[PDB]
RNA sequence: UUCAUCUAGACAGCCGGACGGUGGCCAUGGAAGUCGGAAUCCGCUAAGGAGUGUGUAACAACUCACCGGCCGAAUGAACUA
């Protein structure tokens, strides 16, 4: 059919008509109109074959029966025809009245085809015969709609759908309309019935059973009823059914779980497998019309069920969506609904980590403006696996050294006397970069550590480069000659030691996972092979031809990785951004013509610092 | 020199070779593939002798041998066409019965004249139902079971004699079935200064 | 009871990656963890090798046959530790192979190869030891190949 | 001009073989003749290069060098002015 001229038909109702003018039943009469089916005219006898005896070709049953009346009044109604008009009209008992007698043209097809076949009877008919009932669907349907045990009460409550069980909703999407700013739940209740008045639990997708987190023990102001557009408040709403509600709205974020029993789980809380992968970010052309931005963005997030408003490392508002259809669309909306401030669009600013790989080739030597105190120290390159401990919280700040000093040294391979005398550790207090003590020979080891674990943070938090953090930088204090006279020491002996020990950039990279047809998989790999893609590995499952690549990729050229992938290889593929770890990279700051000398210069462009990258010369102080 | 020094080697050869063994068969080795030669000639190791070159040098060195052998001008009415020579001096029942035997199938061409009748048997084809377009195009009853297409019957698809086409081809080739059969064809047979053909090898 | 015959190529000595595994086995619905032992357990010998094994598989069970290689036969002839793929990049294969050696892994091959004679044979095989770089008895392969084609190294045809 | 192929039949044309160790040594996220460096080996004939290109995620597949069937007098390359 097609619903431009409003129409749809089956070969069942063919056959509800078919039946009386045949004698054959419904069933039959179908399996005699697909497949290899033909009918011979010339003796009345349906067979399963094109010729005949004699040879000629017949045409099928569904030409003859069905296509060669659409045929037909096609022909006759477009080439005008009105011989052949009303002969074909109560032929196939079509009745005209009175302006639709008088139609002619596209027209006079629109509506004599509507009396002939309604898109009525034909789509409703299969939605009600085939397409499955709430009792049936929930009974094999009940064991991902809920994660956690089958075989609980509630569960079983699903799979029988009962309309008096435990009340469980699940609010999936958080639905505009024009109460400006406050919308409405759409849900399903799949069991139970919700109530104007009624104490429900909110459970939120990080709640378990066993805790409090995210769970709101609250009541419903109001029920509504959804039919697309209007608002129509209902009293009550049974199991199966999916309806409306305002009152979770100052309580639940987006999507959630509600229940009424403890002992019930969460459910499956969506599984995308599309996410928020092209990433803009926005700031206000008003500072002081920013906080409608914040709340802008707050409502945002709680609009689009797929939309993520975060905060980056450089401070500016990250928001991710899927495409750029999908960030246009959730943009515009944000800019004329959610904050109603005009706003700015920018590429993702990324935070660039200063790392340096080699030990420092002279000492690093530096005194105080006074010129009373001088320090000697080393900067060396960290290993990936033990920052990445060191990151994730194995190596952690608070411990007593010793136990510490035996992991670091068994597991990891350090000197243990050092791993022992270790001092601190930055940025933030839990960073991987630290600083250790060789000096021996120094007596008041005891009025320099805060000075030293204080600049040192400071400058973990702003290095020697562009002013940017650190990363897996090992700081051997080897001598001191002894804070208004010990923090630009160390802040200078630090800057000579990096700038010394040979320094690099760390970059981020994305682990994606892409979902793609084994016949785009070519196209996948070239776009990988524009830019820069080490894909780790290849997986599939053997049923279907579907076949997942997981890679690493970087983010100067994730900046519209989706667009030239979906561009190079149709909609046939489906990333998994997330973030993976941190991966070195192979040029010099100092050189201005490579990729760190470029992306450091466009940093201090941006910032508005001195131009050239600054070095142990001016960071040294010598005789 | 080099190419006269190998086919002076190769005029030797078939010297020597026509004075040792006294039977010859002139095969056609129309459409014959290479690794089935090598087995031909594995089959007849230490048994009988293959040769074969440019029917030209052929002739050449046969109306240079016929001083002392005059044999091989009846020889030489028949070397025209893809034709390679095996030198035995054992029956040339089995010699024969040897040579078509070592047959190996290749895959139908389009166009081509089917040497035998063509069928395609009810047979699990193992592949997902988007080629039933193909089956029924072909007129093949084919039933989408388990999930695959399942051939209901046994059609025979090109008669013999008749050109193979495009689409049965096609269908030949994703159906994996290779009715055409290549192999080596005795069509002469010389023993004892005479020359009788197959037929009266069959006899 | 249709015995389908199905050629895969797996790192001998080590159990075969699931994920290599899965599109030739999965639709054929065998555990690719059963067919993993059973191609490392028929290919514990061949350790660091990519040894061809012929899956015999017939009625939901799948039987592991090697189908024996020259380069695996030579590697397994010259004895050489095991490979260790990670470090080491361009392992040039300088173990020493005797002559009986190579007329018994000839015997071996005997049921495929389409040489007319042992010699022969033993020449192919000199030749792929020769790809993988081996020396036989300090000689090169070449020299050796030339010496039975002049007929100075009698192979016995038995 | 120099060199090479030629009635023991070339050049071109039409038809079809264009195999095996081999997914060669590595490199592999992945490379089977065709992303990359080094080896450029003979088993057998008519011949097949660890392969001349197109193509594939790699395969598959197409097509060449080489070779055979028809063929009946000259042409193939690189230069020179």
């Amino acid at each position: 059919g097609s619903g431009l001229h409003g129409w749809a038909f089956t070969i069942r109702q063919f056959a509800t008509r078919y039946a009386k003018k045949f004698g054959v039943d419904k069933a039959k009469m179908m399996d005699r109109l697909w497949g290899d089916s033909f009918f011979n005219p010339k003796t009345k006898k349906w067979t399963n074959k094109d010729t005949d005896a004699e040879g000629k070709p017949l045409e099928r049953a569904f030409n003859m029966f069905i296509l060669d009346p659409i045929f037909r009044l096609f022909t006759a109604i477009m080439n005008f025809k009105k011989d052949e008009i009303p002969v074909l009209l109560e032929k196939l008992e079509i009745v005209l009245k009175g302006d639709e007698k008088d139609l002619e043209g596209k027209a006079l097809l629109k509506v004599v085809m509507r009396k002939f076949l309604p898109a009525a009877d034909a789509l409703l008919e299969m939605i009600v015969l085939h397409l499955p009932s709430p009792v049936t669907a929930q009974a094999y349907r009940a064991e991902q709609l809920y994660e956690g045990p089958a075989d609980d009460a509630n569960c079983i409550a699903i799979k029988n759908c009962d309309p008096k069980a435990d009340l469980m909703l699940y609010v999936s999407k958080m639905v505009p309309t024009s109460d400006k700013g406050r919308f409405y739940a759409f849900g399903r209740v799949f069991a139970g019935t919700v109530k104007s008045g009624q104490k429900v639990r909110i459970q939120g997708p990080n709640y378990v059973p066993g805790k409090k987190d995210d769970l709101f023990i609250k009541a419903i102001q109001r029920v509504v009823l959804m039919m697309g557009r209007f608002v129509e408040p209902i009293d009550d709403c049974p199991a199966g059914n999916i309806i409306g509600l305002v009152g979770i709205d100052q309580f639940l974020l987006k999507t959630g779980t509600l229940t009424t029993s403890e002992t019930a789980h969460n459910m499956k809380v969506m599984k995308f497998s599309v996410s928020p992968v092209v990433q803009v970010a926005v700031e206000v052309k008003n500072a002081n019309d920013l906080p409608k931005l914040v709340e802008g963005l707050k409502r945002l997030s709680k609009s689009d069920p797929c939309v993520l408003t975060y905060m980056s490392e450089s401070g500016e508002h990250i928001v991710a969506g899927t495409g750029e259809l999908h960030l246009e669309i959730c943009l515009q909306d944000l800019e004329h609904d959610h904050a109603g401030v005009p706003l700015k669009i920018s590429p993702p600013v990324v935070a660039y980590r200063e790392t340096v790989e080699s030990e420092s080739s002279q000492t690093a030597l530096s005194k105080s403006p006074n010129k009373h105190n001088r320090i000697y120290l080393k900067a060396e390159p960290i290993d990936e696996e033990v920052s990445l401990a060191i990151e994730n919280g194995i190596i952690n700040p608070r411990d007593d050294f010793k136990a510490r000093a035996r992991i670091m040294a068994d597991d990891y391979g350090w000197d243990v006397t050092d791993a022992r005398k270790i001092w601190c550790f930055g940025p933030d207090g839990n960073g991987p970069n630290l600083v250790i003590d060789q000096t021996k020979a120094v007596q008041y080891l005891h009025e320099i550590k805060d000075s030293v674990v204080a600049a040192f943070q400071w400058a973990t938090k702003e290095g020697p480069i562009f002013g940017e953090e650190m990363r897996s930088v090992r700081v051997n204090i080897l001598d001191v000659t002894l804070g208004g006279q010990i923090i630009p020491t160390m802040r200078r002996a630090t800057y000579a030691g990096f700038l010394l020990a040979d320094p690099k950039i760390q970059e981020p990279v994305f682990l994606v996972e892409i979902q793609c047809p084994e016949q785009a998989v070519g196209g996948i790999y070239s776009v990988l092979n524009k830019k820069r893609g080490q894909v780790v590995s290849e997986e599939q499952r053997p049923g279907t031809p579907l076949f997942t690549v997981k890679a690493y990729l970087p983010v100067n050229e994730s900046f519209g990785f989706t667009g030239e992938l979906r561009q190079a290889t149709g909609g046939q593929a489906f990333p998994q951004m997330v973030f993976d770890h941190w991966s070195t990279l192979g040029s010099d700051p100092l050189d201005p013509t490579s990729k760190a000398g470029e992306i450091v210069l466009a940093a201090r462009k941006r910032h508005g610092m001195k131009e050239e990258v600054p070095g142990w010369q001016e960071y040294y102080d010598k005789l | 020199g080099g190419i006269r020094e190998k086919k002076a080697e190769y005029f030797a050869k078939l010297r020597e070779y026509l004075e040792e063994y006294k039977s010859l068969f002139v095969v056609g080795v129309d459409n014959v593939s290479s690794q089935q030669m090598h087995e031909v000639r594995k089959e007849l190791r230490g048994r009988a002798v293959v040769l074969m070159g440019k029917n030209t040098m052929v002739r050449r060195a046969i109306r240079g041998f016929l001083s002392d052998l005059p044999d091989f001008e009846k020889l030489l009415p028949f070397v025209k066409g893809n034709v390679g020579f095996v030198f035995t001096n054992e029956p040339l029942t089995e010699i024969k019965n040897v040579i078509v035997s070592n047959r190996v199938a290749a895959p139908a061409r389009a166009g081509a004249v089917a040497p035998e009748d063509i069928w395609v048997r009810a047979v699990n084809t193992g592949m997902e139902p988007g080629k039933t377009s193909f089956f029924q195009a072909l007129g093949v009853p084919t039933k989408i079971a388990r999930g695959t297409i399942e051939i209901v019957s046994d059609v025979k698809v090109v008669d013999a004699g008749n050109k193979v086409g495009q689409s049965e081809a096609s269908l030949l080739n994703l159906l994996n079935i290779s009715p055409f059969t290549f192999g080596l064809t005795v069509v002469q047979v010389y023993d004892n200064g005479q020359v009788f053909p197959s037929s009266i090898l069959d006899i | 009871n249709e015995v389908k015959y199905l050629y895969l190529r797996a790192v001998g000595g080590e159990v075969g990656a699931s994920a290599a595994l899965a599109p030739k086995i999965g639709p054929l619905g065998l555990s690719p963890k059963k067919v993993g032992e059973d191609i490392a357990k028929a290919t514990k010998e061949f350790k660091g090798i990519k040894v061809t094994v012929q899956l015999k598989i017939q009625n939901r069970q799948a039987a592991a046959s090697v189908v024996p290689s020259a380069s695996s036969l030579v590697i397994t002839a010259l004895k050489e530790p095991p490979r260790d793929r990670k470090k080491d990049k361009n392992v040039k294969h300088s173990g020493n192979i005797q002559l009986d050696e190579i007329i018994e892994i000839a015997r071996q091959m005997r049921d495929k190869s389409f040489g007319r004679t042992l010699a022969s044979v033993t020449k192919e095989i000199l030749g792929t030891a020769q790809s993988v770089g081996c020396r036989v008895d300090f000689k090169n392969p070449h020299d050796i190949i030339e010496g039975i084609n002049a007929g100075e190294i009698e192979i016995p045809e038995n």
